[PDB]
């Protein structure tokens, strides 16, 4: 029974889509928790829909911010009933995407909202996420959408800059936590904080940080293949973040690297899963063939 | 012997069916294969795709409830060797420059991704790269106007032309791309 009807959609003036929503909400929350499962995250999306809606109109609207606080309170309370149902794994997208686009809109108090829902989803992520694949990929959806964020001044951005690193640090395979701290060095470089006036925080000292801290867990490993794949990896990283003009990465890491991969890779059997690695490997080796302005 | 690369149709989470014109536009037979990108979430959007070609292809995006789709698979068509993921993996999440590294990772002639709801194809270093969009035009965070585009190609030997449909108001634009294997 398709009650899922809700293609409404259409309607316009944004008071009368906010009551609309207030409806849907009451009429679908008698459904148990059965229903509600999938019934009520379109809601969520709708009001986020919207609250850019509302920015739209801001000349027209004098009371437009406070309708944002309204419907952020909506969409959280929504998804806190989502909660409720005994789930876990949607919620938590549910809290990432409301962060994004309340840190988007700009209304007053919405870096506290953006904020708000940043620790709802860590507070999932902690606890109710046990599963290793799936706590890979909560915590890398996290700092993926966390790194697309300004809106955060350097009060908040350092509790979930360093929340993140220590959270991709203790996941409970070794090469999930190499890859999770490699892509964490983002953040430490290509983040944005109302502070800097717009400018990337730009933190090279910052960024090697988490790139040594990916190399050691990789000796760790005591498994030449998977051992070997993530050197590979963390010097496309490195590649990616010296292509960008860091300063803080030198030609010497560089070669020092470069040489620990070449001395140990060929200590593999044959096999197509060496073969690939051998190639990802001489395609970074390719790639910095093309006009060397850098010495090896 | 053309492909029919889309994702991102976020039903019902933000949208309730495809355009009523990219509805009318697909029609089953004349694509034998399909690529997909995005969270097509419900069971619903597969059988409808199963509709269209019998070579469907999807790969794990961050809203599909999905069983056991793969989170990136790699695909041949004869020439070409096709990379498929749905993108909110790269970061950052629209930057060109991890997207070159996952295709050095991926050693891939083109690389698909999605998760950006912006449609973009071009070629960095002697290699392609396409992200067909919101097919629906379904909202995102990070854009306000958002169009709704898909993206099909037909491959004749070592040649490739991408042709993306994109709804701009009420008329269908269509902007042609191609590529040659270098």
């Amino acid at each position: 029974l398709v009650g899922r009807f809700i293609h409404l959609l259409r309607s316009d003036d944004p008071d009368q889509q906010y009551l609309i929503l207030n409806t849907a909400r009451k009429h679908f929350g008698a459904g148990g928790n059965q229903r509600i499962r999938f019934t009520l995250p379109p809601l969520v999306f709708a009001a986020y829909q919207l609250a850019f809606r509302y920015k739209e109109n801001s000349q027209m609207d004098d009371k437009w911010e406070k309708k944002c606080q309204k419907i952020f309170s909506f969409a959280h309370q929504t998804i806190s009933a989502l909660i409720k149902a005994e789930l876990a794994e949607l919620p938590l997208r549910l809290f990432l995407q409301g962060a994004l686009a309340a840190g988007e809109i700009g209304f007053e108090n919405h870096e506290t909202v953006a904020y708000e829902f940043m620790s709802q989803a860590f507070s999932l992520y902690e606890d109710e996420i046990s599963d290793s694949k799936a706590q890979l990929a909560a915590i890398t959806l996290i700092i993926g959408t966390f790194e697309r964020m300004k809106c955060f001044s350097e009060e908040n951005h350092e509790p979930l800059r360093t929340q993140c690193a220590l959270a991709a640090s203790k996941l409970l395979k070794k090469p999930d936590q190499g890859r999770a701290v490699s892509t964490c060095a983002h953040l430490f470089w290509s983040g944005r904080n109302t502070d800097k006036n717009g400018e990337e925080l730009h933190g090279g000292k910052r960024v090697m940080e988490c790139l040594k801290k990916a190399l050691k867990i990789a000796n760790q490993c005591m498994d030449p293949s998977l051992q070997v794949q993530l050197f590979i990896e963390i010097l496309n990283r490195y590649i990616y973040f010296y292509e960008k003009e860091n300063d803080a990465v030198t030609i010497q890491v560089l070669n020092q690297l470069i040489q620990k991969i070449r001395e140990d890779l060929p200590n593999l059997e044959s096999s197509e899963e060496t073969e690939q690695i051998n190639k990802h490997f001489h395609n970074t080796l390719e790639h910095l063939r093309s006009r060397r302005e850098s010495p090896e | 012997m053309l492909v029919l690369v889309l994702g991102d149709l976020h039903i019902p989470h933000r949208c309730n069916s495809l355009p009523a014109k990219f509805k009318k536009l697909l029609v089953p037979g004349k694509i034998q294969h399909i690529l997909c990108t995005g969270n097509l979430c419900t069971k619903e959007s597969y059988d409808y795709l199963k509709t269209l070609a019998g070579d469907v292809h999807i790969v794990r995006g961050d809203f599909d409830e999905n069983l056991n789709y793969p989170e990136q698979k790699v695909v041949t068509v004869g020439q070409f060797k096709i990379g498929l993921i749905h993108g909110h993996q790269v970061i950052p999440w629209g930057d060109m420059a991890s997207l070159a590294l996952l295709q050095r990772q991926f050693d891939v002639d083109i690389l698909i991704s999605g998760h950006t709801h912006k449609f973009e194809a071009f070629e960095h270093e002697n290699k392609f790269y396409i992200n067909p969009g919101s097919a629906t035009g379904a909202y995102n965070a990070l854009e306000t106007n958002i169009i709704p585009s898909f993206v099909l190609m037909d491959i004749q030997a070592s040649t490739v032309v991408t042709y993306v449909y994109q709804l701009i108001g009420d008329d269908v634009k269509v902007e042609r791309i191609e590529y040659k294997k270098s």
